[PDB]
């Protein structure tokens, strides 16, 4: 008889007190508005859409969800702009100025000594 | 000066401090288990028991307990190991971005590595990473060599451009084109080899000086 | 899941075992951490490029013919013909596998694109904007990035863009190996398959079924026996737990070391001694297999060497 694990999906109650649930490889018909059947599971309180964000809170396998304008949405992460490279078999590009670019990076070293 | 911006992120620092913080949390509120025992007050189970009827079950409090350092010091070893690993990496990159310059590609930042500078954290490390990024880039026509005198000439460093009527030499990081000359270049076979070759004029300064 | 793993349906197990504290939370914890852990591993190797590039629909690349690695138009999943055989290579009491977030699809977009940036613009889109050049140009620099004088190909851009096509096409007889790919499929295997089978074992108690005891027993006594075969299932989980943190830290500095060889194998020209291959390097392409990477290294290898008398 059916089980799965359930998780709260929330954007933060510091922002809405709204919530959506999604019941691990459970068949939405097997479970007991906005209800989406995926192949990871059966996907409560958020309505499926087809465009593509970026990925916000990953829910699995291509889906997310996050809020949008009131609401909680599931989308697919989409992958990037798309871009063709101008190609030709005589065809060069160079640049002609440039930038200087600052980006940090964080590395942990240490942690606490504790004796018990 | 955008940096500061971006600060006022630090989650890889904040992580350590929380797993500890939740494992010495956890290591206490285990205490206040019973495990199948009479109680957990090891005084309660004592002043209130014959020195034969409360061994057994202080026996089992005592396995649960020393279960629960088992646990504790095996994921301390583990997570040490990670720790160590990132100290590794990060004194790697003390060496090879901050006392060097490096080549290899996404090591030290994202672009051509110029320099990075070191800042003190909280248990960890900041590298400020400074970097060269080409911009604005346009297109030209090339070719790999040019022919003078039925001879291939070859850049000893550069490309060849046309800027739609003549063509010129550049180097291939910044656009700064200058003639093609016998100073500039360098000989190597015959116009019967390369693919692509283009008839173009190679100048050479000794004649003009001669008139 | 913690209690139907121990317990297992029955009901009055649930208030013995609430009175063990936490160890319940914390496999649920630990477990997380690995789960979240995995799919950052896939990104941090793959998801290294903005946009999605493609190759222009001519696909001639003064001669060089690389058909084998990029993407076959006539399939639904668009793999390559390599990958295709890279992939053709390779539920209980409480327990369940999740999804990844990344599907093998969109990896293999990933893949394309780093196929289609470096044919065409080489390595320069990896530190700004992709600049095109001729792809008999990319090949020439870098053979003088290696010592080699770049007429070396301009003269001879027939002979190795021929050999090449010959030494890239030997490597499918080489596959129709992936033995480190099984081996993680195998690891995880066994510990579900003896997870499960740790089950049916009595650690001492008269049965091994919850319900049973009860059937034949009071429950001054039952309390006992039940509190047995919970202590074994628990230090069970104990076991399977620590071991997935243990392989879980092997397969992340396996994932380290793919996302710095893409980085600098791929991205780039490296000077790096046998970290890109045998010999000396000139470029690499990727190709996707299941939960792992395939790296197509092409090197500069001298032959046929003459002595002389030198000063
Ligand atoms: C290269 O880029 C910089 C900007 O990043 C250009 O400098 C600016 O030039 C404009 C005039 O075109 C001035 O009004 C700005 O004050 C300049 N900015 C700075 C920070 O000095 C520079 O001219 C560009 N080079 C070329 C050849 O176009
Ligand atoms: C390509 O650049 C050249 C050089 O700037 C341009 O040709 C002219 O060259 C003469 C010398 O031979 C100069 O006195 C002129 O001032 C140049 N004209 C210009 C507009 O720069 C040529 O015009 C350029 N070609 C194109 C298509 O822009
Ligand atoms: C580049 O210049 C050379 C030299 O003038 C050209 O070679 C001539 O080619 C023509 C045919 O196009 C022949 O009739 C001549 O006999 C060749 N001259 C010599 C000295 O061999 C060459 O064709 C030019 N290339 C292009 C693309 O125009
Ligand atoms: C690139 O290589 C493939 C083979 O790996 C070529 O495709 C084959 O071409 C031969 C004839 O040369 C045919 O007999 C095979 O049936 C082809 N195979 C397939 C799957 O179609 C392909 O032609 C080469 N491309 C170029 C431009 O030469
Ligand atoms: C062959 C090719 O890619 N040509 C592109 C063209 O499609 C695009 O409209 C233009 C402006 O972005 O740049 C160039
Ligand atoms: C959450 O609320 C506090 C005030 O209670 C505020 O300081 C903080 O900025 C809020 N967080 C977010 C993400 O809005
Ligand atoms: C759920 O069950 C219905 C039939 O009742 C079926 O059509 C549907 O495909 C099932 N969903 C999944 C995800 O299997
Ligand atoms: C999304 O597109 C598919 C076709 O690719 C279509 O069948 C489906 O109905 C669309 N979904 C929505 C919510 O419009
Ligand atoms: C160069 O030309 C190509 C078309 O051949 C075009 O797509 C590209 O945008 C051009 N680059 C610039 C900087 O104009
Ligand atoms: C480039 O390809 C075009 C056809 O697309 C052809 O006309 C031209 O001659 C080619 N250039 C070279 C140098 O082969
Ligand atoms: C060069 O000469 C040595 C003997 O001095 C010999 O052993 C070696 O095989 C020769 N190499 C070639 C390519 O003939």
């Amino acid at each position: 008889c059916s089980f799965g694990g359930v998780s709260v999906i929330t954007p933060g109650t510091n922002t809405s007190n709204q919530v959506a649930v999604l019941y691990q490889g459970v068949n939405c018909t097997e479970v007991p508005s906005n209800v989406f059947q995926t192949r990871a599971g059966c996907l409560i309180g958020a309505e499926y859409v087809n465009n593509s964000y970026e990925c916000d809170i990953p829910i699995g396998a291509g889906i997310c969800a996050s809020y949008q304008t009131q609401s909680i949405i599931a989308y697919t992460m989409s992958l990037g702009a798309e871009n063709s490279v101008a190609y030709s078999n005589n065809s060069i590009a160079i640049p002609t100025n440039f930038t200087i670019s600052v980006t940090t990076e964080i590395l942990p070293v240490s942690m606490t000594k504790t004796s018990v | 000066g955008k940096i500061q911006d971006s600060l006022s992120a630090l989650g890889k620092l904040q992580d350590v401090v929380n797993h500890n913080a939740q494992a010495l949390n956890t290591l206490v509120k285990q205490l206040s288990s019973k495990f199948g025992a009479i109680s957990s007050v090891l005084n309660d189970i004592l002043s209130r028991l014959d020195p034969p009827e409360a061994e057994v079950q202080i026996d089992r409090l005592i396995t649960g307990r020393l279960q629960s350092l088992q646990t504790y010091v095996t994921q301390q070893l583990i997570r040490a190991a990670e720790i160590r690993a990132s100290a590794n990496l990060a004194a790697t990159k003390m060496s090879e971005c901050v006392l060097g310059q490096s080549k290899r590609v996404d090591f030290c930042g994202k672009g051509y590595h110029l320099m990075s500078f070191p800042q003190s954290a909280p248990h960890g490390v900041v590298f400020l990473h400074v970097t060269y990024v080409p911009a604005q880039e346009k297109n030209f026509t090339t070719a790999p060599a040019i022919c003078h005198d039925g001879k291939a000439h070859f850049p000893r460093e550069g490309v060849f451009v046309s800027n739609g009527t003549h063509w010129f030499v550049t180097q291939r990081n910044f656009y700064e084109p200058q003639i093609i000359t016998t100073d500039n270049t360098f000989v190597s076979g015959n116009c019967d080899v390369v693919i692509g070759i283009v008839n173009n004029t190679v100048y050479d300064p000794l004649q003009p000086e001669l008139d | 899941d913690c209690t139907m793993y121990i317990c297992g349906d029955s009901t009055e197990c649930s208030n013995l075992l609430l009175q063990y504290g936490s160890f319940c939370t914390q496999l649920k914890r630990a477990l997380t951490g690995i789960a979240v852990e995995q799919d950052k591993n896939t990104q941090e190797v793959f998801a290294q490029v903005k946009q999605i590039y493609k190759t222009p629909p001519i696909k001639y690349f003064g001669g060089f013919n690389f058909s084998q690695i990029l993407p076959d138009p006539s399939k639904p999943s668009k793999r390559s013909p390599i990958e295709d055989l890279l992939f053709n290579k390779v539920k209980f009491n409480g327990l369940t596998v999740l999804p990844p977030l990344l599907t093998d699809e969109m990896i293999a977009q990933y893949t394309s694109a780093l196929l289609a940036g470096t044919i065409t613009s080489g390595w320069t889109f990896g530190a700004g904007p992709a600049l095109q050049i001729p792809f008999p140009m990319q090949m020439a620099y870098r053979f003088n990035g290696i010592g080699v004088t770049q007429n070396v190909l301009y003269e001879n851009q027939k002979l190795i863009a021929n050999q090449f096509n010959s030494a890239i096409g030997k490597i499918q007889d080489s596959l129709s190996a992936l033995g480190k790919l099984q081996d993680v499929v195998n690891h995880n295997a066994q510990a579900l398959n003896t997870l499960v089978k740790q089950l049916s074992s009595k650690f001492g108690a008269i049965s091994s079924v919850l319900n049973d005891i009860l059937s034949r027993l009071d429950p001054p006594e039952a309390e006992v026996q039940i509190d047995r075969l919970i202590t074994g299932r628990l230090q069970s989980l104990q076991t399977y737990v620590t071991q997935q943190l243990i392989r879980a830290a092997e397969i992340r500095a396996s994932a380290n070391l793919a996302a710095t060889k893409m980085s600098e194998c791929v991205l780039g020209q490296s000077k790096r001694v046998d970290f890109c291959g045998k010999g000396y390097h000139l470029m690499s392409f990727p190709q996707s297999a299941p939960h792992g990477v395939v790296f197509l290294h092409v090197t500069y290898v001298p032959a046929q060497e003459k002595n002389f008398t030198t000063a």
